[PDB]
């Protein structure tokens, strides 16, 4: 059968070299037979949304709406989950204003979306912030509607590990009312952590944002960290956002807009066939509009079971049980000085990877740049090197996370193996007393060949 | 000529709209008005979500409105609730309630710009608590369903209950159609507390006055403590005789909250257009992404509305967006019908001359609520101690 | 003979039971499936 | 910390708060004339 999947695209971008794709027709292995209906759209008000969405149900009895935008409102989004409540179809989260999570949705909605939900991003910002050894953090979060499972995600998530964390104070801000009572600034004032995790949307961010600018908020020690929701669109760039804002995304540059509208499709159309194909026995296409008391009986929820354990060309494209990808190939992006989103990391799943940019964090902006490299020998009693634990990989304390520069002597050919230990004794505690009162940034290694210095030859 | 503003409205039948274009005309000619003129618009409850919506966008959004009220659909169950409606505001930043009993608009984040001037079932809580000064009560049973009801009145009586006088006991959840619920009952009479208070809807207290009433836990020394859920329909055969329930003044045929809203909403457009800027709604719902900028400070006016001569007595709102001083009446079934006991005004309980009658054939309250033996003493495993 | 001292200075009736594994509080610290969880012992006095 | 205060030009540039707003003492001393103490009274009568 051909089943009608329709791709609602939002926005100024030309269509006709976005409709044009040429993964159709050969690769229709499937007993059913899907078929694409893009549609376009420039206003992004509800009643075009639900107009489109109510003529194009009655006009063409669709199975997959793949809704996709460019703007950053979350509320249209909630919008799409009232869509399901006349519908309970799988909507499939792309790009725009439907990239944003929310957390707490209804049990019956098929509300599913590409990027992860705030338990593992979260847990990718505290891996960055564990890589680097920022301990003393805070937390900002206003009245977005997931805040609860955040701030107890965070809390439960740091009372686990052994690492030393430190937890200044989850301050609120309100948006409704405009800072005019001097109290946004009474309480970002007591903030002095070098890193802050932001919990909020864009046009929130840009007061936060502008608030902060104006009230010394954006230079060195006061490192804003948003996740994927804030920034939402790589595109939209505005002027206030200040230079330094760690964000997060999923593939974006590595698969483009025709590769994820086929990814939907293929897990519409795979999730839509598994039950044909062992179940044996599905029921009829979607209904019109208002004709919801007749076909209300109709719907059966074991697709969703379908709709947690998803393969397709072998990689782990599944989701989980709230709605958002188990293990999605997150990747790390950090704002430059010409003002576009640069990819500095790549998060597979679970090990991160810090290739396109080196060790060194930032480069030269205003306020002193460098640090100070600190080489010593595993001298007993003075300087001890332990292993770190495998079951951690991060040091903990005042265990310094001291480097090895290594070369693989395979035969005729060297390499370039780096292992990391912790380094603790006596001299990492006195220069981390007096680099506590001096209160500068260094570095800690060892050496792998050389050792002691001596005379050869005449030199 | 007076400047035409528009007010939204959702009624259900014809004659509540009848009683509020009444209400706009009168409201038109008490108040003194120089340069704006009030408009009735009003639509009914559809029993399909889209076609309100658009109802709305067609009806309410294309004429510029700038409070939109609210009351319940006139419909005997439950199963397309109007709450997605009041996101539709959300959209574009006012409505207030008239009958919404649900404490899930009590809410801030999902209902932001949304009030309300009924009290729902957490305020009877309150009430609740003077009944544990009224004979001094310490040990509360609160047995709830699982869902947002249950977890909202929870957090409510835990946030009452939050100085060093009484607190709460065990708080029993269970699934809202389970008919089996006898472990409920063998847990909660186990426990030293007698005090039940039962909060939950037909079938369910159904559920709790068979299984409670085929293991004999009617007689002295048992309390139960309902709303108005509990004693109504098919839930009210099966209530023993003597159970302390609760009534609202004036339920149905509300006009006076028709008409005091009508009066509240237009001193807050006579009051609200003495100050500067006041930007006008957009123009139906084609093209309009822009929010409004007068959304929280329309807000603050009709929070900051005070009427202490009203029809409904005084019009008062909190610091969440509901209504205080609540008018409720504490009612207790007697011979298989409901005798008028008592009466909430908002402050204090009042007691008429009927002498309040207990489930366990008792007239009289005694001082001690429940007293005993029997102590459980475990210990742990040592050879040296033990 | 503590517990038989305290029961013989006051009129009233008790019920002696051993406990068996479980002496800690309970740190909730195990990944158990990815949710919330409650406090169900630290103290270690009101299970039933 | 012994701070020092501006009045040839008024609050405009956010600078005055946020030298008044590092005081955590229970006892502050005031080293001025008065027409300058009328506006650090209202400065401070607003900060808090
Ligand atoms: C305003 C809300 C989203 N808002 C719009 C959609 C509404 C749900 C709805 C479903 C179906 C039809 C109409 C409406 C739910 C509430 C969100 O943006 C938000 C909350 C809190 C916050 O600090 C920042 C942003």
């Amino acid at each position: 059968p051909n089943m009608d999947i329709a791709v609602i695209l939002v926005g100024t971008t030309e269509e006709v070299a976005i409709k044009d794709v040429h993964e159709k027709d050969d690769f229709h292995h499937l007993p059913v037979t899907p078929r694409v209906e893009l549609v376009t759209m420039q206003e992004s008000d509800p009643k075009s949304i639900i107009t489109r969405i109510c003529d194009l149900m009655s006009d063409k009895k669709v199975q997959g709406v793949v809704f996709g935008d460019d703007t950053d409102q979350e509320a249209i989004a909630q919008i799409l989950d009232f869509i399901s409540v006349q519908t309970l179809t799988p909507i499939l989260g792309i790009h725009g204003g439907s990239s944003m999570i929310m957390a707490d949705k209804e049990e019956a909605s098929m509300f599913f979306q590409f990027g992860p939900s705030i338990e593992q991003q979260a847990s990718v910002m505290l891996n960055i912030m564990e890589e680097y050894d920022w301990y003393i953090f805070s937390i900002v979060t206003t009245y977005f509607p997931g805040y609860q499972d955040f701030e107890n995600k965070v809390r439960s998530t740091i009372e686990n590990s052994f690492v030393g964390w430190e937890l200044e104070e989850v301050i609120h801000l309100d948006m409704s009312l405009d800072d005019i009572d001097s109290k946004i600034q009474n309480q970002l004032k007591k903030l002095q952590s070098p890193v802050i995790l932001l919990y909020c949307t864009k046009e929130e961010a840009t007061y936060i944002f502008e608030v902060a600018h104006s009230v010394g908020l954006t230079g060195y020690g006061f490192t804003w960290i948003v996740p994927s929701l804030v920034a939402g669109d790589t595109d939209t760039v505005p002027d206030e956002f200040p230079t330094g804002l760690i964000s997060v995304s999923y593939d974006e540059w590595d698969y483009d807009l025709p590769a994820r509208v086929r990814d939907g499709i293929a897990i519409i159309t795979t999730a839509a066939s598994t039950m044909l194909s062992e179940h044996n026995s599905i029921p009829q296409s979607k209904s019109s509009c208002n004709n919801i008391q007749e076909s209300r009986v109709y719907e059966a929820h074991m697709l969703k079971r379908y709709l947690i354990n998803v393969t397709f060309e072998g990689r782990d494209l599944s989701f989980s049980e709230d709605g958002y990808q188990m293990h999605p190939k997150l990747v790390i992006i950090l704002l430059n000085q010409e003002r576009k989103w640069e990819r500095v990391g790549k998060y597979k799943d679970r090990s991160l990877k810090m290739w396109p940019v080196f060790d060194l964090y930032p480069n030269s902006e205003e306020h002193k740049d460098e640090h100070l490299s600190i080489v010593t020998l595993e001298e007993a009693p003075f300087v001890i090197v332990e292993d770190v634990d495998p079951l951690s990989g991060t040091c903990m304390r005042n265990t310094v996370p001291c480097r090895k520069q290594i070369r693989p002597e395979n035969r005729t050919e060297e390499g370039g193996n780096y292992i990391k230990r912790c380094c603790k004794g006596f001299c990492i505690d006195i220069l981390k007393k007096i680099a506590k009162t001096v209160k500068f940034t260094y570095d800690l290694y060892l050496v792998t060949n050389g050792k002691h210095g001596k005379k050869i030859n005449g030199v | 000529d007076p400047k035409i503003v528009n007010i939204g409205a959702v009624l259900s039948t014809k004659k509540h709209e009848q009683i509020f274009r009444e209400a706009v005309n009168q409201a038109n000619f008490f108040h003194f008005t120089r340069k704006i003129q009030l408009n009735a618009t009003s639509v009914t409850h559809r029993p399909n979500a889209i076609q309100m919506a658009l109802s709305v966008c067609e009806d309410l959004i294309s004429s510029q409105v700038y409070a939109i009220l609210v009351s319940h659909p006139p419909a005997p169950t439950d199963h397309l609730t109007p709450t997605p409606i009041s996101y539709t505001a959300g959209f574009y930043r006012p409505v207030i309630g008239l009958t919404t009993r649900m404490s899930i608009y009590s809410d801030k984040s999902i209902h932001l710009s949304f009030l309300r001037t009924v009290p729902p079932y957490s305020h009877q809580a309150l009430v609740w608590f003077e009944m544990m000064r009224l004979f001094n009560w310490n040990h509360v049973i609160l047995i709830v369903s699982d869902d947002h009801e249950g977890r909202a009145a929870q957090k409510k009586l835990e946030t009452l209950l939050e100085e060093k006088e009484s607190k709460a006991d065990k708080v029993l959840q269970f699934e809202p159609g389970t008919k089996n619920l006898t472990a409920l009952l063998l847990e909660a009479k186990e426990l030293e507390a007698r005090v039940i208070i039962l909060s939950a809807s037909e079938d369910d207290a159904t559920a709790v006055y068979k299984s409670a009433a085929m293991l004999d836990m009617t007689g002295a020394g048992y309390v139960w403590l309902v709303g108005e859920r509990e004693i109504s329909g098919s839930a009210l055969r099966y209530a023993p005789d003597g159970i302390i329930g609760l009534q609202l003044i004036n339920g149905k045929n509300e006009s006076a909250h028709i008409s005091d809203a009508v009066a509240v909403v237009a001193q807050a457009i006579h009051e609200l257009f003495e100050m500067e800027q006041i930007t006008d709604p957009p123009r139906g719902c084609v093209g309009n992404t822009n929010i409004w900028k007068t959304g929280p400070l329309f807000k603050r006016v009709l929070m900051s509305s005070k009427y202490p001569d009203g029809v409904t007595g005084r019009i008062e709102f909190n610091e969440d967006g509901d209504r205080k001083f609540a008018q409720y009446s504490i009612m207790n079934l007697q011979n298989r019908k409901l005798v008028q006991v008592g009466i909430f005004d908002g402050s204090y309980i009042i007691q008429n001359d009927r002498k309040i009658i207990w489930p366990g054939g008792e007239t009289e309250r005694p001082q001690g609520y429940q007293m005993s033996t029997r102590l459980k003493i475990v210990t742990i495993h040592q050879e040296p101690f033990v | 003979d503590l517990l038989i001292k305290l029961a013989r200075e006051m009129d009233f009736t008790y019920e002696v039971h051993l406990v068996a594994d479980g002496k800690f509080g309970t740190q909730e610290r195990v990944n158990n499936s990815n949710a919330a969880a409650w406090n169900g012992m630290m103290g270690e006095l009101l299970s039933g």
